[PDB]
RNA sequence: ACGAGACUCUGGCAUGCUAACUAGUUACGCGACCCCGGUCGGCGUAACUUCUUAGAGGGACAAGUGGCGUUCAGCCACCCGAGAUUGAGCAAUAACAGGUCUGUGAUGCCCUUAGAUGUCCGGGGCUGCACGCGCGCUACACUGACUGGCUCAGCGUGUGCCUACCCUACGCCGGCAGGCGCGGGUAACCCGUUGAACCCCAUUCGUGAUGGGGAUCGGGGAUUGCAAUUAUUC
């Protein structure tokens, strides 16, 4: 009835949103940026891996099914 | 037939003492009977009487087929005790079921 | 000198009949022979169907024929397998044994 | 499920009958009170038997049982 | 030649060539343990061959 | 025996001698 | 003082992945680009350099059960030939790709055939297995 | 100093287990293999029951190994976590006293009867007129 | 330790069963605290034997529902235990808590049965047995043909139904259970 | 990196197909009749052509790269085994055969097995099945 | 009194017992690697029968208490304990005009019986296809699919009198199917420590009839057979 265009690369805001209000949100998992930041799910991941990188976002838990990535905390 | 050679194999032939129990040495007993001349009360009251005479605790003699008539009909002569289920009817019945070629019909014999 | 009894019977209590002579009718000579080795039995599964024809509820046979399987090796000269094994035979024992 | 068959409470009302004498409380004592006072041809139907013998028994504790 | 035509017909395999040891029909064969026997007269012969109903 | 027949083939082909 | 089984072992074919990019002459066969990897395989294998992880894989398979050959290589790799409509059945691995493994491993002395048939490892392998599971075995520190 | 070999076994399917104590420290594995990483590690905790609930105090001086065949994955990860409660148990009834051997007993009951008592509930014989044994094929009428 | 049964890496206490309603039929305190839910099992043998059975094994085994997932117990304690991060990591309460929250709001109190069907009130046992029911069926609704995963709608269904919010499902269906027998009582 | 890179194809057009420029280019090319899911692959794998990278991404005069290995899966190095027209009826050469020729191998197979009235042209001609399977219960939809 | 039950086989328990170079475990010499000490289905031969094997008995009985009950038959709960209802086989009286003459050298009768309803051989047919019902297989995905690695089975089967056609380790050639060399086994010896799948963990995907589904059809390669189009199978 409704299809979803969710963006498969960044435009010049979505990185800019993602960059910033990722880590300003608790729980960040590749399903949750999917839906909210408007993008698929393997840029989802894609975009993660990097802000683990960075030192803005914090891994809790691996799984192969999901990863449940959170803000980094206030200590 | 089974090529055994000249020499090995060798039959011999004993008589079975109380033949009376022995239900296949019975059925038999009241097949051999009939063919000749012999009535379906008649005969069957006196096989079951030999083996009430042979000293068995109970017995059951059903003969089924062409019983005087075009349809067929089934008389069962039951005296003393029997068992059907469990294990031990493995061991206590000798149950034989033979054929009979009447000049009408073939007829079983449930020796029991 | 190293023989070897191959004990392959149906009935289980038939095979206690052999599997005890072999033992007690063997020690008068006085032969420290092996025991009685437990090979694991063998259900040979049949399962056919009661009907003869292909009519009525699909009501199956199960018939199960086991097989009961030892072994005893003789410390013996086989001149003396050739009197015990000779004597005290019953039916339900298929009575063989390997050479050597 | 556990009904006591009449081959197990006529077995319970002959063994009492006559063998009061040796039996006891105890279910292990006069499940072996069995095997030399009867013939009982199967494992279980002795322990039947003899669990129902010591229910009656714990009654004659006490007083009169009917049969 | 009639020879030559009379059994043409390779019995080398197939549910035509082995047939049952009693009955001498091609339907139920127990090829298992070498019975080469139809389901039916098994079901005859099974006490009398050594087979009996447990389970 | 040669061919050597196995002991499942042995008490069901021997088991036909009965029959 | 550690052994290859004291070790996470899904990680250690991780290691030995690692290693044979280094070693560079297990000399590798020519269909590897396009090869499906056994028949109930649908798709490419996604690792372009896969052979040194299934050399990684079969070098420790060989060190754990010795005599061990390539009809049991594809015993061990085997998954599911789901049989498009049909229920799926177990379908082995391929002989020949796991024989390639097996003129690969035995190019270098890692591998040798026993008595009466089956590939054993030979202890210059042995060692080498069990040197680059210490080099894990600090890992997790 | 006598031998000490104790070789318990333990049981919740087809799956066997034999975990065997003797004399040491407290390394414990299976065929060969550390038990941090009895795949699958979601049923970890299953295996440190007998560990975490005792301590390292009663595998202080008593080295254990787990030789497992048969059956399938979570029936051994129990069969393997019974047998080195049993084990444990059955090294301390022959070379130590009974009132530690009853104590560990004891505890572990309280917390869950498999690490002693074998569950006796197996494969049930599939049944003619259906795919298993307690459900039959699809019945139609008319 | 054999001072606290860490679940997992969650505590038992502080894990206050606040109804007084489904306080027995509510297992965690203290002695049916395991460290992973997968037990042995041998809780369907007696009537009552199944509300031994701790809360979250009831919550792990109605959650591999539909063919599929049958036999899936170890991949859905996996589930359970990925979901129990999403609770704390949004709440900041221990998971359990808000676990037991949930059952306590989400439990159908009435009941409709056909004796037009009279209304009837339930089993302590029973809103046990129809709350772990109604968001496992929520959890796996909302997922379905979805991006969200099962873990992320087990968590948002845990925390919708403690909080009672009406976006839960399992609320929304005992605001209409609950709608049909005060229609007809 | 992550973001788009300029002059993106959100479409492509290579031999009359419109290949949508979001998926995965080993999965991108599978519109064109007679390329599937594995073939696109090893096309990919015939050089150092990083298929982690969006249907938009890879470099425009390089989309000719994609197709030449395509039209002549032969000169690039693949075996005959992986090849879809094997030993053709009419030349008897091993080509992979793409979108509007796929068509053309199938029109002159079945105009084929028609014109010389061999049992498999009629089954086609009627709208039957011709693999062989029983047209008695299943086989309905199409035909009423 | 038969039937039900008891019973028979089967499941769970014997750290007791008889026995286990075709089942092993433990120790030991020994080979190897790991930096004082482990790993090894690496070989070799003193104790042992826990683990495997299958014999002899044994245990389980509502026996044990707390309640319900005429206080009897029993039932509910807890203790105790591997068991506190394992699963099936056998199965009465009297029947059905139930099914089977196409299971039978079971057969009464009815026809047939050289220009054959006997019989054998080649070909077709059983599959043929507007439709309607029945039992089922594969799915409608993200609890997923893919591609990696990781880790466990339990039943059984197997070289046939005629009768040819056995199960297959290995060594190679091949993308796969498959072929060709070689040894093992008539079996607790050999396949097989049955490295089964689901499952596990780690990659790829991202709500799109999609990377779900694998129907339909074309092209090629082999296999078994005297031969496959009416696609044998792969």
């Amino acid at each position: 009835r409704d299809k979803l265009n969710n963006l498969v690369l960044f435009d010049k805001a979505t990185y800019d949103k993602l960059c910033k209000e990722v880590p300003n949100y608790k729980l960040i998992t590749p399903a949750v940026v999917s839906e909210r930041l408007k993008i698929r799910g393997s840029l989802a991941r894609a975009a993660l891996q990097e802000l683990l990188s960075k030192g803005l976002i914090k891994l809790v838990s691996k799984h192969r099914a999901q990863v449940i990535y959170t803000r980094n905390t206030k200590g | 037939r089974f090529g055994f050679p000249e020499g090995s194999v060798e039959l011999y032939a004993e008589k079975v003492a109380t033949r009376g129990l022995c239900a296949i040495a019975q059925a038999e007993s009241l097949r051999y009977k009939l063919l000749g001349g012999l009535a379906v009360r008649r005969a069957c009251y006196g096989v079951l009487r030999f083996i009430m005479e042979s000293g068995a605790k109970g017995c059951e003699v059903v003969v089924s087929g062409k019983l005087r008539g075009q349809r067929a009909k089934s008389m069962k002569f039951v005296d003393g005790l029997m068992i059907h289920s469990g294990d031990p009817v493995n061991y206590y019945v000798d149950t034989a079921v033979r054929h009979v070629l009447l000049r009408q019909g073939v007829l079983g014999i449930k020796v029991k | 000198h190293r023989i070897r009894i191959t004990l392959t019977s149906r009935n289980v209590k038939s095979l206690e009949k052999v599997c005890a002579d072999l033992i007690r009718g063997a020690k008068e000579k006085n032969l420290k022979v092996k025991g009685p080795v437990r090979m694991p039995t063998k259900t040979l599964r049949i399962t056919t169907r009661k009907t003869p024809c292909g009519e009525g509820s699909k009501t199956w046979d199960r018939f199960q024929m086991r097989i009961h399987k030892r072994l005893i090796d003789l410390h013996s000269p086989s001149e003396i397998v050739k009197q015990i094994t000779s004597i005290s035979i019953e039916p339900g024992v298929e009575v063989e044994v390997t050479i050597a | 499920g556990r009904v006591r068959t009449k081959t197990v409470k006529k077995a319970a009302r002959v063994i009492i009958e006559k063998y009061y004498t040796r039996l006891g409380n105890d279910f292990h004592t006069n499940k072996r009170v069995c095997e030399e006072i009867a013939i009982i041809p199967s494992k279980k139907l002795r322990n039947k038997i003899a669990g129902y013998v010591t229910h009656l028994m714990k009654r004659i504790q006490r007083g009169p049982v009917r049969g | 030649g009639h020879q030559q035509l009379y059994w043409s017909h390779p019995r080398k395999f197939g549910q035509g060539s082995r047939s049952c040891r009693v009955c001498s029909n091609r339907h139920g064969l127990i090829r298992k343990y070498g019975l080469n026997m139809c389901r039916q007269c098994f079901r005859q012969y099974a006490k009398d061959i050594g087979f009996i109903k447990l389970d | 025996m040669a061919v050597q027949i196995s002991k499942k083939r042995k008490f069901v082909a021997d088991g036909i001698f009965k029959a | 003082g550690v052994t290859v089984k004291d070790v996470n072992q899904q990680e250690f074919v991780r290691a030995l992945a690692a290693f044979l990019k280094k070693s560079g002459k297990l000399k590798v066969p020519e269909w590897v680009d396009t090869v499906k990897l056994a028949k109930h395989k649908e798709l490419a294998p996604y690792d372009e350099n896969w052979f040194y992880t299934r050399a990684a894989s079969t070098a420790r398979h060989l060190y754990l059960r010795g005599g061990a050959g390539v009809g049991s290589m594809t015993k061990i790799y085997g998954g599911r030939q789901r049989n498009g409509v049909m229920p799926s059945h177990f379908s082995r691995g391929s002989k020949s790709v796991a024989r390639r493994v097996l003129q690969a491993l035995e190019g270098l002395k890692m591998v040798e055939k026993d008595q009466d048939w089956g590939r054993k490892l030979t202890p210059q392998g042995q060692r080498d297995l069990d040197r680059i599971a210490g080099q894990v075995a600090a890992a997790k520190k | 100093g006598p031998l000490q070999s104790v070789q318990v076994f333990g049981r919740k399917k087809t799956a066997t287990a034999v975990a065997h104590c003797k004399r040491g420290n407290g390394l414990i594995k299976v065929n060969g293999r550390p038990l941090e990483m009895i795949e699958p590690r979601t049923l970890q905790y299953k295996l440190l029951e007998p560990v975490l609930l005792l301590g390292k105090e009663r595998f202080a001086g008593v080295d254990i190994r787990v030789r497992v065949k048969g059956g399938g994955h979570v029936a051994q990860i129990y069969a393997i976590r019974q047998s080195i409660s049993k084990a444990l148990v059955a090294y301390y009834q022959k070379y130590v006293d009974e009132a530690s051997k009853k104590e560990i007993k004891d505890i572990l009951i309280q917390y869950d009867r498999t690490l002693l008592v074998a569950d006796p509930r197996r494969c049930e014989s599939k049944k003619f007129g259906g795919p298993g044994a307690r459900a039959r094929y699809q019945k139609s009428y008319r | 330790t054999p001072d606290i049964k860490l679940f997992g890496k969650w505590s038992t206490d502080d894990v206050q069963i606040n109804d007084i309603s489904l306080q027995d039929y509510i297992a965690v305190k203290e002695k049916y605290a395991k460290y992973l839910p997968h037990s042995a099992g041998r809780y369907a043998a007696k009537r009552f034997r199944k509300a031994q059975c701790p809360i979250v094994e009831r919550l792990t085994n109605s959650m591999m529902m539909h063919g599929r997932n049958n036999g899936k117990k170890l991949m859905t304690v996996r589930i359970v235990k990925h979901a129990f991060e999403i609770i704390h990591l949004l709440t900041g309460e221990n998971p359990l808590q808000v676990l037991v929250n949930a059952i306590i709001n989400s439990g159908p109190r009435e009941d409709s049965t056909r004796i037009r069907r009279q209304a009837v009130d339930v089993s302590p046992l029973r809103r046990v047995n129809q709350a772990i029911w109604l968001l496992c069926t929520g959890a796996r609704e909302a997922a379905f043909r979805n991006i969200k995963t099962i873990a992320e709608c087990l968590a948002d269904e845990l925390i919708n139904a403690a909080k009672g919010s009406s976006n839960s499902y399992a609320i929304k269906k005992k605001d209409e259970l609950e709608r049909v027998a005060k229609s007809n009582r | 990196s992550l973001v788009i890179p300029e002059k993106f194809q959100h479409i492509l057009r290579v031999l009359n197909t419109n290949i949508d420029g979001r998926r995965k280019i080993a999965f991108a090319i599978t519109a064109i009749k007679g390329v599937g899911r594995r073939y696109a692959h090893v096309v990919l794998r015939k050089a150092d052509i990083d298929l982690t990278k969006r249907a938009g991404e890879l470099t425009e005069d390089e989309v000719e790269r994609v197709i030449t290995i395509m039209q002549n899966p032969r000169q690039y190095k693949i075996p005959d085994w992986f090849l879809n027209r094997q030993k053709d009826v009419k030349d008897g050469k091993y080509s992979q055969v793409l979108a509007n020729g796929l068509d053309n191998k199938l029109r002159e197979d079945l105009e084929r097995l028609k014109k010389i009235r061999a049992h498999r042209g009629l089954r086609h001609f009627w709208g039957l099945r011709v693999r062989g399977q029983h047209t008695k219960t299943t086989g309905r939809r199409g035909r009423t």
